């Protein structure tokens, strides 16, 4: 079997700069009678199936922009993105089809942009959920960069801990930001008691930790 | 105990009876299905001799391929200087298929398995075989197409090396693909693409194998001027007749680049089958393409009182029997009494 | 257009069996090689199996020989993958792909994967199937002239759930967060959408949740509180 090894495993490139991804085959995938290399490159955008970019090492599929360029021969192959665009954020895979099939490990291409502060929202639990024994307070952090963010919960000034979960979106293909949701789950008993709910957000784009809140019972 | 023999052999192929292609139609009413289990007996402690240059199997294939083109690629007009036969010219589905040759009762084929068997001489590895390997009746000059490959080193085949004008058959051990195409201007304009780096490498390897025999410098040159079928790479692709200029392949200046050899599809040709000329219909529509393995080269050495240091070799086939020789070389027939 | 649609998939007990199907359309299916490729969650692509036009040529990745069977029905234009003795390592998203032939050794061989389906999620785990409970996330949520509302999809198993907004009308500012596994063993995600903070009443917003592993199609309407 032929093993493909990609390098680097991940990288972060600013907009408009060059992104270089290497691929190494365990043995030669160059068929000398036709001087063709049986290597392909695939692009997998977040939440989408893989998409064929380049076949036979250096041949672009129709529709794929010029900025993508594959090269190399034998066992050493390279995918180069000449001027990186926001829509290029994805995981790239190389593949050999000289003997059967095998894929490279993958290379995650992050995009480095200007720091952007998050816009913080907070959603109260639904009355449909309250008469069931469980309350969920959703704190939303929309379109921010970089990914590092800190969400701190406050229920009547009491700092919550160990009863909340977070979930970060993949990098947006248009503005290159992230979105984060922190869900605080409490029983029916403890929600009806307290009155003020708040999530505190500390981020690089904010010169002060932000507290967004709602009072238990507003119209 | 068995000596030599010569017999009317029979053929075998996996020819489909439903195919419109004429190599299948010919092998349907002239051959039988291939043998499933080919029994071969590696009879060791055996040493017998072969001769590809005096092999009547080559003469039988020459007949069968000629009769094939006779009922398949029927030329509109044929010339022998005297006989001017004029026929109908319909187009044809054309693609050669393997052709196995086997023996009748009493007679059988010997195969020389010495992987460096140079065409003439004794072998130790000789096995008792029943049929030959599937040979595709590809007719071509200069370049042997779609054939078998020498397993070890390049085999330089001839009848008398040190004698001048005797055709040479270079048996390559690595194929070089040639990709010929008529696009979709001029309908006759065509071209073949071939990787220069790989063709330079093998021709360099052939030059070394020619140095082992002659202690001189080996040079390649295009032929100075015979007929078009000899000076150019002449081959048949799906019925249409291609003439491809190979100056870029045999000029010692073969470069890195992908080489594009200019080709032409001619209607008036010289016949390889025998003396005379033929005429065929203008080529079909669409895109005409043939991707081929180059497994052998047909050469003719530049002679003369060569006190000169350079030994020049030029491409040239002509004798189509030599094409069937570069595949039937390892087969001699005998008779058990 | 070319369209590959995978089917089957869902929760399978460890050691259980499952059969996937791929409904193909829009191309000479009976003349093409086809293949299955999988991607374990968070990991990379792994080729599973492929098969030729007439079904006589099949190949399998090593970790799969003996318990998967690839097959096809050219009359139905469908690709199949019978999986037996499934284990945790088989948990992946299985893709259906169309293979494009390529010249290799002067013959026609299977080559690049030129078109891919959306994939079906196969989960091998020691749990049971549970449909989700949907809850609204009402506006008020509104920042710089932009309102954000959503639907909370809670306590379901297994993956995935697919949430849309007004059939498929809304796509700007739509963010469907990845599912997260809470301590109970069930999944839960939240989906949000950003709209101008003035359509509150002059434009109805409804979410369409779907959980194919348990035929659920809850449609909740979101409106201010
Ligand atoms: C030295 O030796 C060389 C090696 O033999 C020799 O080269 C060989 O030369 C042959 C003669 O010229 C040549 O034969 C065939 O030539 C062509 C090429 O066929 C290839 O391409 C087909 C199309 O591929 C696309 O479409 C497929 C279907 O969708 C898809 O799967 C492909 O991946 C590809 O899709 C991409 O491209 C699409 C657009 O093009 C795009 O939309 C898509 O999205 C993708 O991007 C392909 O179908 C062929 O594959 C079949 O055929 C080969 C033949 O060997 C098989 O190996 C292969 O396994 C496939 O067989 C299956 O399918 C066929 C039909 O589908 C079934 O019949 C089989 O049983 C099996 O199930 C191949 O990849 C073909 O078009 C030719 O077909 C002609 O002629 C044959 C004669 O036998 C007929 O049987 C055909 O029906 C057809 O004839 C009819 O149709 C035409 C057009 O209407 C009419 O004019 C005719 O009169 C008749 O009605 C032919 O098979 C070899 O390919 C070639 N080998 C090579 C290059 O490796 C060389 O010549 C020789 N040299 C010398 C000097 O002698
Ligand atoms: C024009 O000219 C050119 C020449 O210039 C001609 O090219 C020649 O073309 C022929 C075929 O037409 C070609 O023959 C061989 O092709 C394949 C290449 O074999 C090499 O690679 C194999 C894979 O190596 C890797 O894997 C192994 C095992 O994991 C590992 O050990 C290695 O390190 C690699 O990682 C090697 O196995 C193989 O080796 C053995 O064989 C060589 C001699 O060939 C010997 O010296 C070694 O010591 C080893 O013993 C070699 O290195 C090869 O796959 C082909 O084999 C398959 O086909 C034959 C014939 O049909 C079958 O009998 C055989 O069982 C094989 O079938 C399996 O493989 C195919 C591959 O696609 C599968 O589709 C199939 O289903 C089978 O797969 C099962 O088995 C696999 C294990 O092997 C397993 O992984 C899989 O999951 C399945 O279970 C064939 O031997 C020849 O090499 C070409 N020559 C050159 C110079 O390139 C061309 O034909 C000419 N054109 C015309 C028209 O004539
Ligand atoms: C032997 O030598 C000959 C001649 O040199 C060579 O023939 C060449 O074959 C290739 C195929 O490999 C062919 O390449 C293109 O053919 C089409 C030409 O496209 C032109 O127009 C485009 C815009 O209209 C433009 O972008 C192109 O740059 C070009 O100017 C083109 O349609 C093909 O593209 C489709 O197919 C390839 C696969 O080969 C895909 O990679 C593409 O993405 C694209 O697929 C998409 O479109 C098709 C419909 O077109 C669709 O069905 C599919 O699903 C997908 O959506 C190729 O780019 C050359 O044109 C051709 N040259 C000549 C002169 O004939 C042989 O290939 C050589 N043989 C060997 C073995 O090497
Ligand atoms: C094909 O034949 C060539 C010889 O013509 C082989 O190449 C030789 O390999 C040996 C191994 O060390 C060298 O010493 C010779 O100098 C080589 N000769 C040339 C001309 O390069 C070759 O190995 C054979 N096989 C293949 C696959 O090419
Ligand atoms: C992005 O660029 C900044 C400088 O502009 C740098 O400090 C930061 O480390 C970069 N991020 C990554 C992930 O490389
Ligand atoms: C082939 O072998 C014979 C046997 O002696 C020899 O006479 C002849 O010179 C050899 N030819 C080549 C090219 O080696
Ligand atoms: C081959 O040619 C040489 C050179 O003239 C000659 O001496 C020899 O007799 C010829 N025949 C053989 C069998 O070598
Ligand atoms: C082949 O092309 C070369 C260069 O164009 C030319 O010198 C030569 O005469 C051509 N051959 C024939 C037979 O015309
Ligand atoms: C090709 O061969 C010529 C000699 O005929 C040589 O000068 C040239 O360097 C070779 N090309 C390469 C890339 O080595
Ligand atoms: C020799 O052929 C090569 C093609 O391989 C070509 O580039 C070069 O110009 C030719 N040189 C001469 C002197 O014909
Ligand atoms: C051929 O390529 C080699 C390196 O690939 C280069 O050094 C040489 O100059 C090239 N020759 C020609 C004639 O292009």
């Amino acid at each position: 079997d032929i093993v493909m090894t990609q390098s680097p495993d991940s990288l972060a490139v600013s907009l408009g700069e060059r992104a270089t991804i290497h691929c190494k085959s365990s043995q030669s995938v160059l068929y000398r009678p036709n001087n063709r290399n049986y290597v392909a490159w695939y692009q997998q955008k977040p939440g989408q199936p893989p998409r064929l970019l380049i076949h036979w090492a250096s041949f672009r599929e129709s529709g794929v922009p010029d900025r993508f360029t594959g090269s190399g021969s034998g066992t050493d192959f390279t995918l180069t993105i000449s001027s990186l665009q926001a829509e290029d954020v994805a995981v790239y895979y190389c593949q050999q089809y000289f003997f059967l099939y095998s894929f490279g490990g993958g290379t995650k291409l992050e995009i480095n942009r200007t720091v952007a502060a998050p816009s913080v929202f907070i959603f109260p639990p639904s009355d449909e959920q309250l008469k069931s024994g469980t309350a969920s307070v959703v704190c939303l952090l929309n379109n921010f960069y970089p990914r590092e963010a800190k969400v701190q919960w406050k229920v009547d000034n009491a700092l919550q801990s160990g009863n909340s979960q977070e979930s970060v979106t993949e990098q947006d293909s248009k503005d290159s930001t992230y979105s984060l949701s922190s869900t605080l789950t409490l029983s029916k008993a403890d929600y009806e008691k307290h009155k003020v709910y708040a999530c505190e957000v500390t981020h690089q784009g904010l010169s002060s930790p932000v507290t967004k809140s709602f009072n238990r019972g507003e119209c | 105990v068995w000596r030599d023999a010569d017999t009317t052999l029979f053929c075998a192929s996996d020819a489909k009876a439903h195919e419109t292609e004429v190599h299948n139609v010919w092998a349907t009413h002239a051959c039988v299905p291939t043998d499933p289990n080919p029994q071969e007996i590696h009879l060791v402690n055996v040493t017998e001799n072969f001769n590809m240059w005096k092999n009547k199997m080559v003469e039988q294939m020459q007949e069968d391929v000629i009769s094939l083109w006779d009922e398949s690629l029927k030329p509109c007009v044929k010339l022998t200087g005297g006989s001017v036969i004029k026929q109908a010219c319909p187009k044809v589905s054309f693609d050669p298929i393997p052709i196995h040759y086997c023996t009748p009762a009493g007679y059988v084929i010997l195969k020389c398995n010495d992987k460096n068997f140079n065409g003439t001489g004794p072998c130790k590895n000789v096995s008792s075989v029943q049929c030959t390997h599937g040979i595709k009746p590809v007719v071509s000059t200069q370049l042997l197409l779609n054939g078998s490959l020498a397993e070890e080193e390049i085999i330089i085949r001839s009848e008398n090396l040190t004698d001048n004008a005797k055709n040479i058959i270079v048996h390559l051990n690595k194929s070089v693909e040639i990709n010929c195409t008529r696009p979709s201007g001029d309908i006759r304009k065509a071209y073949c693409e071939i990787d220069g780096t790989e063709w330079n490498k093998t021709l360099t390897q052939v030059a070394e194998k020619l140095k082992e025999h002659f202690n001189k410098t080996i040079v390649y040159q295009p032929p100075s001027g015979g007929d078009l079928e000899i000076t150019m790479h002449h081959f048949n692709c799906r019925g249409e007749f291609f003439y491809c200029n190979t100056t870029q392949l045999f000029n010692n200046s073969v470069g890195n680049s992908t080489i594009k050899l200019p080709c032409r599809i001619k209607q008036i040709i010289n016949m390889w089958q025998g003396v005379g000329q033929a005429m065929y219909a203008p080529p079909i529509s669409g895109a005409i393409n043939c991707l081929s393995n180059i497994t052998g080269i047909l050469l003719t050495r530049d002679g003369g009182g060569n006190n000169r240091s350079n030994e020049t070799f030029r491409p040239g086939g002509g004798n189509i029997k030599d094409n069937w020789r570069s595949e039937l070389y390892k087969y001699k027939v005998v008779e058990i009494e | 257009e070319v369209q590959l649609v995978e089917s089957g998939g869902g929760l399978v007990q460890p050691g259980g069996s499952l059969r996937l199907s791929c409904a193909a359309s829009g191309f000479p299916f009976n003349r093409d090689w086809m293949t299955w490729v999988r991607q374990a969650p968070g990991k990379g692509l792994e080729w599973v199996a492929n098969i030729n036009m007439d079904g006589d040529k099949k190949d399998y990745v090593d970790s799969v020989k003996g318990r998967f069977t690839i097959s096809r029905d050219n009359a139905k234009t469908s690709l199949y993958l019978q999986m037996n003795s499934l284990r945790a390592g088989d948990t992946a998203v299985y893709y259906c792909a169309r293979i494009r032939q390529v010249s290799k050794y002067l013959q026609w061989y299977p080559g690049v994967f030129e078109m891919w389906g959306q994939g079906t999620m196969v989960t091998v785990s020691s749990a049971s199937t549970k449909g989700p409970s949907v809850f609204p996330l009402a506006p008020s949520s509104t920042s710089g002239g932009t309102a954000a509302l959503g639907c909370l999809v809670k306590d379901y198993f297994p993956e995935p759930v697919t949430v849309s907004w007004n059939s498929g009308a809304l796509t700007s500012g739509v963010h469907t967060f990845p599912a997260v596994l809470q301590s109970s063993g069930l999944y839960s995600l939240s989906s949000v959408v950003t709209v101008p903070s003035s359509s509150l009443g002059t434009q109805t917003y409804i979410c369409n949740v779907n959980h194919k592993p348990s035929n659920t199609k809850v449609d909740k309407k979101v409106e201010p509180k």
